DNA sequence: CAGGATGTATATATCTGACACGTGCCTGGAGACTAGGGAGTAATCCCCTTGGCGGTTAAAACGCGGGGGACAGCGCGTACGTGCGTTTAAGCGGTGCTAGAGCTGTCTACGACCAATTGAGCGGCCTCGGCACCGGGATTCTCCA
DNA sequence: TGGAGAATCCCGGTGCCGAGGCCGCTCAATTGGTCGTAGACAGCTCTAGCACCGCTTAAACGCACGTACGCGCTGTCCCCCGCGTTTTAACCGCCAAGGGGATTACTCCCTAGTCTCCAGGCACGTGTCAGATATATACATCCTG
């Protein structure tokens, strides 16, 4: 069965940030599991947030508030900035 | 047919993340902008961790990232340490820290 | 299987302490560490066996152990 | 014969083991101990090798953290030798 | 708005176990919120268990395994016994 | 129309608990036996906590259970204190405990 | 509002210590306690204000505080 | 005049305050402090009374637990007087 | 022991505001019932987990001096408890005020969803290249002196 | 400092198996309509949060003082570290069985979905009562004495 993973995109980000640095498959798996864990955390936070306000839909606002609840400090601020920039780019074209 | 990730300028799979959001049954409806925002946040976190790990590998004077470098990067950064305080990284070792009173 | 707690020898405890930054070790530290290790392993294995029994399996997989560790707030990477 | 002062080899081992990522407990004794513990919950169980490896990794990490806290407690008491009271205090504060 | 709570059933259980002992409204609120918290914990544990096995149904087995995961020791054993007894009584009658 | 609660011999509202299980959208479908099992577990836990709280109230020579007695009941039993270790009870006070070395 | 951390006076901290079983108290304990209290309140209030802002409200509800405390593993009953 | 030996009134206060469930911090100063802290996150906020009450209850419970751990750390160091190093050690072990 | 205060309990009225109890009604439960989907079950196979075994090495065991750290005892001075007026700011009840949570229509954007369609991604092979390791040299620590 | 004595580092070959690429191929992401839906958006309304004020008192608070606890010191001894020598058990390679868990059909049954009753549970009206609460009143209790 096809096991879907973020390896290609993690490699793309690495080559975008470190052009000449490679990565071992062990670190690949560690990074993939870290991404999965963060995804799960943010998704459950957004779902609980929706349940609290009785909203049946998950919007970018729920994701933003879950980011602010889960990520700490300057990390959360920068993540919110990139998320807002990407959403603006998406809905602008 | 341009991909949503390319439209939003993100490396991460906006479409795959949207599918993951729907399949997880987190909510009965999922907004259009939620996968893009989530993909951007994931890309930012991955870029930060990979940057710190690459820097740690460079200080180690190796050209490849290994779990030891990831552990060092995690334990060097403050907010990443707060986010990953309770996590254990396979083959990560420990931060070299010897208390003052133990020194001769 | 019987008395395999004594398989955690004194050199193993001493190496674990050295990795943790310990300089001197008392005599009863080894027995105390064996007791606490037994407690931790009992908790984790209980949760893992519960997860295995729920899935109607008889083989404890690595994913069951990962879930059991995650339930105690000790998430472990590299075994996903 | 040449003899190093007591403690010198202790910091040498401290510096050596904090630099490595290898496993410090032997694999077979830990596997036997895990099987013996699991025998009390459900009989005739089989273990994947990755499951035992994950258990060993988690146990070693937990013990390393516990010994770090024990060293902090022992240093607090104006001592260098860690003692069972230090481990007991560390576990009590952690809520275990 | 009608706010649902377990006050009547908690009072009934109290009168079943302590016939002559009363209870204050603060204790009612505390007990009700304790029941809500335990219910929530068991529900999320069952949902995670269902997601792990890709089962879209929550059966009594999921509740039993969530009980064993959440409640500790002899408390969990007693809870499992009472749950099995109640399920058997419901099914056979 | 006999109620499900009385059918299973439970005081707790099997019907209400079934409705709550459906409303939370924990899964697409819920079994017929899941609300009964969950109601039984909830009733058992409530009975245990109320039993210990009533005993604590009786030892205090009061008829009426108050949050102070519930806090005493929670911290007297090992199992519930393990389950409720990280919980603070409103107006619960603390267990009276003075260390041996502090005594004159 | 300015300098309200000094509103946690010495007798209040002494009473909090007495409730905790403390027999003697040092001089700098009061300042250390004020610092740690400020840290804890900052964390909890940050989470509560985030919850309030998400709901598009301008009044911090008690349920927001309960959720914020729950997110830190400090479940509080009696305000549900 | 009659003077009790030091520690007698301390033990009396310990026995008294562990028996009561009242709040030990004055309500108005804590309310003002909470408002000042919340002013940094979002301006012009209003607080429900039950919210401030819950904050005070949680803060007092947390401080009581912290002082219990501090007393344990002080007893570990063969002392009865608690010191800032004890609070720092307790917080470090708790992971704060 | 022992007397003299000293809070600390130890009874005792007493009243009051905090709760068990009516009340009505409507919004949950119970029943009926059906179609489709999930789950149990029955087979089935191959791969993974166990068990054995033998050689053989490096780690664990096993004494064992020796040094260094725990640790009990010991002065000592200071900082913390403890009385003691004093003042001040929290409490508290009442009152005005206002702003914004909550609720209610309403409709228009906005998302599910499915049937083609197609493009990217995942598994199964090639391949070569960073890196681990391993002797020897260089360096560096570290005890002794 | 300085020399031995061992420890750490480091470089050079040398081997090497694991990343990086690549290739069929399949699935999943994109598109394209299409229509319930839901959530924002005004509008409103009442209520709770705020603002304030008088006043009083009891808690904070500054200070003087007495005391007992931290704490460094001072031997002192014992028991943990370092270090050889056995010895043994972990390890590792491998192979044969075996069994068990996914997996694939496959049938059937059970739960949603809905609708029609129907019923019990839930916010105000009663009424009343155990519990706080001063108030004397013993009861330990503890520092002197």
């Amino acid at each position: 069965k096809n096991v879907e993973t973020y390896k290609i995109y993690i490699f793309k980000v690495l080559k975008q940030v470190h052009p000449d640095i490679g990565i071992s498959s062990k670190a690949m798996g560690i990074m993939n599991s870290f991404i999965n864990d963060i995804f799960e955390k943010l998704a459950q936070e957004s779902s609980k947030l929706a349940r609290y306000n009785k909203k049946p839909t998950i919007t970018s606002r729920e994701i933003q508030t879950a980011v602010r609840l889960v990520l700490p400090g300057e990390l959360a601020k920068h993540a919110v900035s990139e998320g807002t920039k990407a959403v603006t780019k998406f809905t602008s074209s | 047919a341009t991909s949503r990730s390319s439209k939003a300028g993100l490396q991460f799979p906006v479409g795959r993340i949207a599918r993951f959001l729907k399949a997880g049954k987190y909510a009965e409806r999922v907004g259009a902008g939620a996968p893009v925002y989530l993909a951007a946040v994931l890309e930012y976190l991955a870029a930060e961790v990979l940057e710190l790990a690459g820097n740690a590998a460079r200080d180690n004077k190796k050209t490849r990232i290994v779990p030891r470098h990831i552990q060092l990067a995690v334990r060097n950064d403050e907010e990443l340490s707060k986010l990953l305080g309770d996590v254990t990284i396979a083959n990560g070792g420990v931060m070299p820290n010897i208390h003052n009173l133990l020194l001769p | 299987l019987r008395d395999n707690i004594q398989g955690i020898t004194k050199p193993a405890i001493r190496r674990l302490a050295r990795r943790g930054g310990v300089k001197r070790i008392s005599g009863l530290i080894y027995e105390e560490t064996r007791g606490v290790l037994k407690i931790f392993l009992e908790n984790v294995i209980r949760d893992a066996v519960t997860y295995t029994e729920h899935a109607r399996r008889k083989t404890v997989t690595a994913m069951d152990v990962v879930y059991a560790l995650k339930r105690q707030g000790r998430t472990l990477y590299g075994f996903g | 014969p040449h003899r190093f002062r007591p403690g010198t080899v202790a910091l040498r081992e401290i510096r050596k083991y904090q630099k490595s990522t290898e496993l410090l407990i032997r694999k077979l004794p830990f596997q036997r101990l895990v099987r013996e513990i699991a025998q009390d919950f459900k009989t005739d169980l089989r273990f994947q090798s990755s499951a035992v490896a994950a258990l060993q990794e988690a146990a070693e990490a937990y013990l390393v953290g516990l010994f770090e806290d024990t060293n902090l407690c022992a240093i607090h008491a104006k001592r260098v030798t860690i003692m069972p009271k230090d481990i007991q205090l560390a576990r009590r504060i952690r809520g275990e």
